[PDB]
RNA sequence: GGCCGGUACCCGCGCGCCGAAAGGCGUGCCCCUCGGGGCACUGCGCUGCAACGCCCUGCGGGCUCUCCAUCCGACCCGUC
RNA sequence: GUAAGCAGAACUGGCGAUGCGGGAUGAACCGGAAGCCGGGUUACGGUGCCCAACUGCGCGCUAACCUAGAACCCACAAAGG
RNA sequence: CCUGCGCCCGCCGCCCGCCCCGACCCACGUUAGGGGCGCUUGCGCCCCCAAGGGCCCGUGCCAUUGGCUAAGCCGGUCCG
């Protein structure tokens, strides 16, 4: 059992490349190597499997759609949303927000998270001790 | 972005004679990789084929064809000629791509590897964008499906960009198709 | 546009523009001055045997260095050589030597206002308001060392006497450092954290990229 | 292969399933530039080509042998340990200081004698079985082979590490305990502080 | 590591000598080799070009009441596109140094 | 960002003022006509870029001398 | 001359008289000719380690149970299946 | 077995030499699969791409004078 295809429809993320992060839907198959990937922001164009990481998001499109008819099933499929509090989509996000962070940013980080460590110090002591 | 070949067509002609001072015209389509190597292949066509040397010639235009639609995806069929070990063959190649361009690159690298045969070796007979329904080959046809669905046997691993590659990384990569 | 500015410069009318050829011929008449025949001084001393050369007064006037498109007064800095090194700090402003200006405040860091070359400090995102604070009266003669004769070595006993004297920075610094750190520490509470973020030092802990870091 | 670059005292390397010359090579740049390696479980390194052609390998070069002094020329070794260091060694310059001081700070074993028992095991994805072959060619497992060759202590490996397997699997079972607390512990924290603890939420996961 | 002695703040990348620009048979003392630790890149060394390094060795005889020398140097231009740097010092490091480590700091920095 | 250079000529400074200073300031003619831009009358002179450090009989500085290590190179000369 | 790192000729260049970078090593093969130094960029040749440069981005072909195969000269292999 | 003027071992008062600058982190196993948690022990849920993560006063001139000190964390040391 395999749970991941390469079919008409399927978004997946660019993982290499000048354009790393971007989601694409796979609109045809040029041959077993390279895809067709459309985009909102991007003009329909062939991408290669192996610059391609697929997602677990499909949508249920044409062959080669219309452009107007792959934004509203886009949005008929909230791509977008699923992406983003999906784990694996909200991991790409949780890095580039912590590359913005600045020194001061990065201090109160810090500082909430040694606070962070002392509590979960003190809970877990008084829960393993609770647990005769 | 950039394409290795280009297909240009070129026109050129005799020099103006005396005896016959309109000469005619001749064009040609074809593939290399600039203007300066297309035009220096159409001499030799006309040389080999007109009796038209380059001295006694004369260029009247090169212009680059582009391709209509590059956002679809058009079967294409190239009969070529070509220069082996022992002799000279001729062979019909479809391809699956979205511009003739990148069809021939895919061409002569394919002649290049299953039959050793360089460029300056092949000759492009005619190109044709041999729809659907009627592609002769087993590997072209059998991508001809909607609802066509596999897996990614075959994946590379690797860090996004350089930045992020490590020598050390202490979890064994998940992989899964 | 530096090579623009160039051209504006070069031009011959604007060279008569800057040289400010007129308003001299406001006071001379009309017409441009003569010069004369100065220096009549016929009194050699001594007659040096090689050809004689005397001291240059540098008619060269270079360019004040530039400061830093992201430092503007009210930045918190990071040193990075020096006894300071890490020590995260206050930019007031540049002083007119070339050289930048700076507050710990002394009373969280420990740096006092000192005078730190613009190579050796990293500009933050992060910006104070010190509308309020007066530092006109800092000049390069504020700092200006006054070193005293070679004639001292520096021996075992002298080494702890200095110490345990307070023959030091005089007490007028001492006073100024009072005034800075109250009028920038008012302001310093405004903003959440800043205390004990000026009270750390910045450290580059393991996994940390500076070109990646931005700062 | 340029070098890692980690200022670890030490690195040791789980050469489970990792190909003998990539692995190889890659230790071979750590140890040119300075860096301290430990190759452990050296004995399950995978080999491309098939045992039958790693065997007629390890035979010709079983051949090579000081005509007048046998004693003298090739030392054809049989632990895996030993091979490996030799492929090593084909990799330094090993006639020169340098290159004797760079073979110094290789230490390779069979199995993980303690006490690397008790430290993360860093493998290299430049030579990882899984992504260096084509799955369905055929290779071969460098203890497997030596076995062969005329390494008699295949068995007592395969001892040593069973009993380590399992003294491990007793450890990882609490360690799983251990860190299911601990998730309720990071719980315990969350819901005990709310606003002071939002500038995480955004850099969390 | 926790209540650790030793330095309190790294204000300074570690670096390991790697050699120098060599030839297959000719090496040319005057730049040397270094790797930055965590570059991996050529336009990530583009950064550090101009941030000057030292290298910290330390003799047999004490002088200056310290065993401790330091020879000064900064990186000149990337070397390669695995982040390598090419580094000029104010006298050619010792062959022995290579494969040892260097300071890099940030003072003529941006 | 690297390497070199630091001025008797190209630059630059003074013969006016304001300005710590980068520098701003005049008049007349052409252009757009906003913003400003272009051009112009042109003279005497002078004309080796600076700031701050470290050490100064020191366990200092540096050496072309000696020994040793290390990387690279490197077969023993005369000769037919 | 059967062929020859063979003997005799033609045009040219090289070696001899010549270092230097590459071809692992080679007098004449490839690049190239040179005062002594700093900086940059290259030719030929390469970028897994030895060994400075990518286990870089692509596409195919090969599976060698014969030491699979891997550099102009070159250090060879054929007819045939 | 370990030198009757020789040495061994323990403590602490320290000087130096060397390393280092957070010199922190124990699953096995496969990759045409796997992981964690619950209960039909088979089915659910959630997750898997890289440690690219976790952890750690991480913040004091390798660190000013003092005083107190919850809980917690760490180092030495006794014992098991
Ligand atoms: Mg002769
Ligand atoms: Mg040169
Ligand atoms: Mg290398």
């Amino acid at each position: 059992p395999f749970k991941r295809f390469v079919e008409i429809g399927r978004v997946a993320l660019v993982n290499y490349g000048k354009d790393y992060g971007r989601l694409v839907v796979i609109v045809d198959v040029v041959d077993q190597n390279r895809a067709l990937v459309d985009a909102p922001d991007m003009v329909r164009c062939q991408m290669n499997f192996k610059r391609l990481s697929l997602t677990d998001i499909k949508i249920d499109i044409k062959r080669i759609p219309k452009k107007a008819t792959l934004i509203k099933a886009m949005e008929e499929a909230d791509v977008k949303t699923k992406w983003e509090n999906s784990s694996w989509g909200k991991k790409l996000i949780v890095q580039k927000k912590r590359a913005a962070l600045n020194d001061f940013d990065r201090f109160k980080v810090m500082l909430a998270k040694i606070k962070r460590g002392g509590a979960i110090r003190q809970e877990l002591a008084k829960l393993k001790k609770e647990v005769a | 972005v950039a394409f290795r070949f280009h297909q240009y067509q070129v026109v050129g002609r005799a020099l103006p004679t005396p005896g016959d001072e309109q000469p005619k015209i001749y064009r040609m389509k074809l593939w290399a990789t600039n203007e300066v190597r297309a035009k220096s292949k159409f001499w030799y066509f006309l040389r080999k084929l007109k009796k038209v040397k380059k001295s006694n010639g004369q260029m009247l235009a090169i212009n680059e064809i582009f391709e209509k639609n590059p956002t679809t995806i058009k079967n294409y069929g190239i009969w070529l000629r070509y220069q082996s070990r022992t002799g000279y063959h001729n062979m019909y190649k479809e391809y699956r791509d979205t511009t003739l361009n990148g069809a021939v690159e895919q061409m002569y690298t394919e002649m290049a590897s299953r039959h050793r045969v360089r460029s300056p070796c092949i000759q492009i007979i005619k190109t044709a964008t041999v729809n659907f329904k009627l592609c002769k080959r087993d590997n072209t046809k059998q991508f001809h499906n909607s609802k066509i669905k596999f897996p990614l046997v075959y994946q590379k691993v690797r860090p996004p960009t350089r930045k992020l590659k490590t020598t050390y990384k202490a979890t064994r990569p998940n992989l899964f198709m | 546009s530096k090579m623009a500015l160039g051209i504006k410069r070069a031009s011959r009318s604007h060279t008569y523009h800057r040289r400010g050829l007129w308003a001299i011929k406001a006071k001379h008449g009309g017409a441009l001055p003569k010069a004369e025949k100065p220096a009549a001084v016929a009194e050699p001393k001594f007659y040096p045997a090689d050809d004689v050369k005397p001291r240059t007064v540098s008619t060269r006037k270079p360019h004040p260095t530039k400061l830093r498109s992201t430092i503007t007064p009210g930045t918190v800095l990071i040193l990075l050589a020096g006894r300071y090194m890490g020590k995260r700090v206050v930019f007031l402003k540049q002083l007119q030597s070339g050289l930048l200006l700076i507050t710990g405040p002394f009373k969280i860091n420990g740096v006092p206002i000192r005078r730190v070359n613009q190579a050796y400090v990293i500009a933050t995102s992060t910006k104070v308001d010190i509308s309020k604070v007066n530092v006109q009266k800092f000049d390069d003669k504020y700092f200006a060392r006054e070193k005293k004769t070679r004639a001292k070595k520096t021996e075992g006993e002298l080494f702890e006497s200095d110490k345990e004297a307070t023959k030091n920075l005089p007490d007028f610094k001492k006073d100024d450092q009072k005034v800075i750190d109250a009028e920038l520490i008012k302001a310093i509470d405004a903003v959440p954290d800043l205390k004990n973020y000026l009270g750390a030092r910045f450290s580059l802990r393991d996994g940390d990229k500076p070109h990646e870091m931005t700062f | 292969v340029s070098g890692s670059g980690v200022c670890a005292k030490r690195v040791v390397v789980d050469a489970r399933h990792h190909m003998l010359g990539r692995l190889a090579s890659i230790v071979a740049k750590e140890l040119l530039n300075g860096q301290r390696v430990v190759v452990v479980r050296c004995e399950e390194i995978c080999m491309s080509g098939g045992l039958v052609r790693q065997k007629m390998k390890y035979l010709r070069f079983l051949r090579k042998r000081m005509n007048t002094k046998p004693s003298h020329g090739p030392i054809h070794f049989r632990a895996p340990a030993k091979i490996l260091w030799r492929t090593i060694r084909g990799m330094i310059p090993h006639k020169t200081a340098r290159g004797e001081a760079a073979l110094a700070r290789l230490k390779a074993y069979e199995g993980v004698p303690p006490p690397y028992d008790r430290t993360k095991r860093m493998v290299i994805p430049d030579a990882l079985k899984v992504l260096r072959l084509q799955p369905g060619h055929r290779y071969c497992l460098l203890g497997q082979l030596s076995k062969e060759v005329g390494w008699n202590y295949a068995d007592t490996i395969r001892e040593l590490e069973e009993k380590r397997k399992e003294k491990a699997k007793v450890s990882y079972d609490r360690r799983k305990q251990l860190a299911k607390l601990r998730v309720k512990a990071e719980k315990a924290a969350e819901e005990k502080l709310g606003t002071q603890l939002e500038i995480l939420a955004p850099i969390k996961y | 590591v926790k209540g650790r002695t030793g330095q309190r703040v790294r204000l300074y990348v570690r670096g390991t000598i790697l050699g120098y620009k060599r030839s297959k048979s000719n090496q040319y003392e005057t730049a040397s080799l270094v790797q930055i630790e965590g570059v991996n890149t050529r336009e990530d060394v583009a950064w550090y070009g101009g941030k000057r390094m030292a290298y910290v060795y330390k003799a047999k005889t004490k002088s200056n009441g310290t065993h401790y020398r330091c020879i000064w140097g900064k990186v000149s231009r990337p070397h390669g596109n695995t982040g390598v740097v090419r580094a000029k010092f104010t006298s050619n490091l010792p062959a022995e140094a290579m494969g040892k480590k260097v300071r890099v700091f940030m003072y003529p920095s941006s």
